[PDB]
RNA sequence: GGAUGUGUCGUCGCAUAGACAGCCAGGAGGUUGGCUUAGAAGCAGCCACCCUUCAAAGAGUGCGUAAUAGCUCACUGGUC
RNA sequence: GAUGUCGGCUCGUCGCAUCCUGGGGCUGAAGAAGGUCCCAAGGGUUGGGCUGUUCGCCCAUUAAAGCGGCACGCGAGCUG
């Protein structure tokens, strides 16, 4: 990930293939001008679960997370992002994809999988020791089976920021 | 093949719903059977090339597997 | 694409200005075409050259290289077409050059063709085109199959020989 | 002739060529053939 | 379709989209390009086509609600006071604006059942699927 | 609402270890899958989309019959 | 300080979203008779009974007995 300029000006970039961004912890507040492109290609594979070490003009390496993204409503393009700038050893709360994995004894027999929860808020994982997904097994699943938080394994030392009882992959009946 | 198992297991018709309430259960040896009257219509090679196709003919019928690999 | 020409013997390319003129043994049959795009002998055989690769060049290109062929196979051997008559009583003779048919019809119909086409009858169920150009020859075979478009349901009509038709059938 | 002012694919034998500045389709089965005009 | 109690009657104005996601709920979902006025009826025609479509499940999310009351011509007048609360009941929809999302549907399953809604609908859509984490 | 109209930029794939199209040639055994019926056999509708042989064939797409058969595709080699 | 108002009659002309006749395509088009859509405005489009009626219903025929415009065409043209 690369990147030029920075000014309130933003008329040198509008109709050019870039999207203004910006980058904060408690120290440096850098205003950015990086490729749509590019972002695009990168943040659908990294998103929120993920970072990557942005190089500014010339050369100061700095590994940041996204906070979050501001898109464009009509043109579903993305308009303004949030970087959040990682320290090394302690992270926020992260949102994390509640993934499915193998059939239900339920889904089969005549309802259906209804992940409630696409995204999940967990407490101080550990930065760049982030889960990237969160597989949850749904096979041992009925109709009227709900699963919720105290319930889903967290790849060491993680906590859940979200209540114990909040359900997450409940299954439903038919019609 | 259809008559083969409703006659074994006790089947009249088959099922509505193969995925609700199912039908029955039936071994292993009774295979055996039914692949020695209908070997000259089979292209498979032998043994393990008949026991694996006579199985899945109970699955749309409702007639559940028994044993099967490992352990 | 459409790039290489089979030129054998008697062949006589004079393709100078915008007349891409061909004379041969089977008489002498001129043919027109752009001048935008190149065409001459390199040698043994030939080659139709396009400039541009926009589209409008592009399709013109397999145009020109397909018809100088046709000109080329017509000089050559020849082009005959091999056409069917089907149905009860349904018969076609010959009147000095013109083609007569008895197909149906209160009156029989008589065609008389147009320079360079000559038709000819084996047995009276079968009609035979044959002439230099292939435009000609496929027009002029065309308004005989006109004549009788072979119907949904019996298929009595001019066919192509070999031809397939699918037969709806109502009672 | 079944004149359709939206012209749609059918089936996997229907050619769609134009004529004349109007949308025409051209196909085996008699019954599938759709113009504008 | 229409709402319980309220005040009556009301007015109209436009600018774009304010409250509407992308994902939530639902896997794919359609989204106006157009500002428009979508009947109760209109709605209803949507959902019963989309219903149709994937015979059991009712897996259809419907954002849009007719949350707004039209007005009509008796018979001809103007002499005389306001008009009848009665004719039609509609949701203001501004581009961007999600109305409908569906679940546990394939991508062409989705594809199909939102074209058919599409051509019940007063304005142009299109189809969408993930990527929209704002807040969940 | 529709569309292989031309112009320019993007996204997903398949490829000289030889693809898309086109011609030769194969077409699945179980099995006329179970249900559903006066019959419903790849093709009126409910549940699944398991298996064998291999160079390959999906309880299979559209037409045909009243149910069959026919005649093709999804897939498999040669020639290019 | 006035643009006579329904119907009829007389007189026409024009649009085509065509009633007939002409040319076509599809058909659940065998033929004959149709259905439906496309192209087409050249000419044609009957006489009575009831009602001020336009309309409509009936009688008897017809290739057909089209729908509209022209200050709901036309009273310095007639009726009333
Ligand atoms: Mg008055
Ligand atoms: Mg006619």
């Amino acid at each position: 990930m690369e990147l030029t300029a920075k000014p309130r000006t933003p008329k040198q970039k509008l109709d050019e293939s870039m999207i203004a961004a910006v980058a904060y912890n408690k120290e440096n507040n850098v205003s950015f001008a990086l490729d749509r492109k590019a972002f695009d290609r990168a943040f659908r594979q990294q998103s929120t679960t993920g970072l990557f070490d942005i190089t500014v003009e010339g050369g100061e390496t700095f590994p940041a997370l996204v906070k979050a993204v501001q898109m464009d409503k009509r043109k579903r393009a993305p308009i303004h992002v949030d970087f959040y700038m990682v320290t090394y050893g302690e992270p926020v709360e992260v949102s994390v994809p509640v993934h499915t994995t193998g059939r239900s004894q339920g889904e089969v027999q005549g309802g259906l999988v209804d992940i409630v929860v696409h995204n999940l808020q967990i407490v101080a994982p550990g930065p760049r020791r982030i889960p990237q997904e969160l597989v949850v097994d749904v096979t041992k699943m009925n109709i009227g089976d709900h699963i919720t938080a105290g319930d889903i394994k967290l790849p060491e030392g993680c906590t859940l920021a979200a209540d114990p009882e909040l359900t997450v992959v409940s299954v439903l009946p038919p019609r | 093949m259809s008559y083969l198992i409703r006659k074994a297991a006790g089947i009249g018709k088959g099922s509505s719903t193969p995925n609700k309430a199912k039908v029955g259960k039936l071994n292993w040896d009774q295979v055996l059977e039914i692949a020695k009257t209908k070997m000259p219509d089979l292209n498979a090679g032998s043994v393990e090339a008949a026991a694996n196709t006579v199985a899945g003919t109970a699955r749309s019928m409702g007639v559940t597997v028994e044993g099967g690999p490992n352990a | 694409g459409k790039q290489p020409i089979a030129v054998p013997s008697g062949v006589t390319v004079n393709a100078q200005d915008g007349v891409f003129k061909v004379k041969g043994p089977k008489g002498e049959l001129t043919v027109p075409y752009n001048t935008e795009l190149t065409v001459r002998q390199d040698g043994d055989q030939l080659l139709v050259e396009r400039p541009s690769d926009a589209q409008k060049h592009r399709a013109l290109h397999g145009l020109t290289r397909t018809l100088v062929a046709n000109a080329v196979k017509g000089v050559s051997d020849g082009y005959t077409i091999n056409l069917e008559l089907r149905g009860v009583g349904f018969r076609a003779k010959l009147t000095g050059k013109a083609l007569e048919m008895n197909i149906g019809y209160s009156h029989p119909v008589i065609i008389e063709p147009p320079a360079g086409v000559t038709f000819a009858v084996p047995e009276p169920t079968r009609i035979d085109v044959s002439g230099i150009d292939k435009q000609l020859v496929g027009q002029v075979a065309a308004n005989v199959r006109k004549v009788r478009k072979p119907d949904a349901y019996h298929g009595k009509g001019v066919r192509f020989v070999g031809e397939q038709i699918a037969l709806k059938a109502g009672k | 002739m079944k004149v359709r002012s939206s012209v749609k694919k059918m089936c996997d034998n229907c050619k769609v060529v134009r004529r004349h500045g109007r949308v025409l389709v051209i196909c085996s089965n008699v019954k599938h053939k759709q113009r504008q005009g | 379709k229409r709402t319980k109690f309220r005040k009556q009657f009301r007015g109209r104005m436009t600018g774009d989209a304010k409250g509407g996601d992308y994902v939530a709920f639902g896997d794919y979902g359609l989204i106006a390009m157009e500002p428009a006025w979508i009947k109760s009826n209109q709605i209803e025609a949507c959902r019963i086509v989309m219903s149709r479509h994937f015979r059991r499940g009712g897996k259809i999310y419907i954002r849009i609600f007719p949350d707004k009351p039209v007005t009509k011509k008796p018979a001809e007048t103007r002499m005389g006071k306001g008009k009848g609360a009665v004719e039609y009941w509609v949701s203001v929809v501004k581009p961007g604006r999600v109305m409908f999302e569906v679940a546990g549907v394939t991508e062409e399953q989705a594809k199909e059942a939102f074209r058919l809604a599409g051509h019940k609908l007063p304005i142009q859509t299109k189809m969408v699927k993930r990527e929209v984490y704002d807040e969940a």
